[PDB]
């Protein structure tokens, strides 16, 4: 399924590389214990081949989720009633499901909210923290330069 | 688990700091490693502590 | 503390380590100390002592 070098999304630290896989053990198996590494924490984890579905490390997402997330911009009616208290533990239990289309989702409600109001200080943080997530997983979707996808988001951020 | 200590450099010479009041130090680097037993990672990152 | 309470397979110990009482204790310890004491240097025999 996966070889060396490949450019694999990792839950919830987002796109990161391989090196290589060790063939370390317990009990005498030597499975395919691959090690990838990031970026974003600078840090290496090995992971056993087996459990790669289980925690849910998968492959970059093509234009078809790009544009499915393009298909999910410009369609914010959506209802939040009074308790927005409700509504930041609704898109924080998001966060920690990590789903990009819900992430995207999330991000555009915030760019209407922001574009209409204007957010508390953990609201812009959340908005902020998701949304650098979020265009990373863009910008390496398309694999192009952060500040070119942030060009992109402002024609579509509500555009 | 923890390991490697390892030292830096020192930040600034002596006489450097006994002019300017800043204390001669040097950073510690931890190399530290998480383990989930239920799944099964390492995660070696190196602490500067 | 926070091993339980926050999120499984989410966290690094980045996140898990607080290096703050530990530096707090090592500056504790070079100041305000019975054992810490200036050096008691008026001549360099009184450094030696």
């Amino acid at each position: 399924i996966f070889k060396v070098g490949d450019t694999v999304v990792y839950p919830h630290h987002g796109a990161a590389l391989v090196e290589a896989i060790e063939t370390r053990t317990i009990k005498g198996e030597q499975k395919e214990y691959l090690v990838l590494k990031v970026a974003q924490g600078d840090l290496t984890v090995r992971v056993p081949a087996e459990n790669a579905e289980y925690v849910g490390v998968r492959d970059v997402v093509g234009q078809e989720g790009l544009d499915k997330v393009f298909q999910v911009l410009r369609a914010p009616h959506t209802e939040e009633p009074t308790n927005w208290s409700r509504r930041y533990k609704a898109n924080l239990e998001k966060l920690a499901s990590g789903d990009v289309n819900k992430v995207a989702e999330v991000v555009r409600d915030l760019w209407r909210r922001d574009q209409e109001r204007g957010l508390s200080a953990g609201e812009k943080r959340m908005l902020a923290k998701a949304r650098q997530i979020l265009v990373g997983e863009l910008a390496l979707a398309e694999s192009t330069d952060d500040a070119k996808a942030e060009t992109i988001l402002d024609e579509v951020l509500a555009a | 688990s923890f390991s490697d200590p390892r030292f830096d450099d020192v930040k600034a010479p002596v006489d450097e700091c006994k002019d300017k009041d800043m204390t001669y130090a040097a950073p510690l680097f931890v190399t530290a490693e998480f383990i989930n037993n239920n799944t099964g990672e390492i995660k070696s990152q190196t602490v500067f502590m | 503390e926070r091993m339980t309470t926050q999120d499984v397979e989410a966290i690094t110990p980045q996140t898990l380590i607080n290096i703050r009482p530990v530096v707090a204790a090592i500056k504790e310890f070079f100041g305000t100390s019975q054992l810490s004491q200036f050096m008691d240097q008026n001549n360099p025999l009184s450094g030696l002592t």
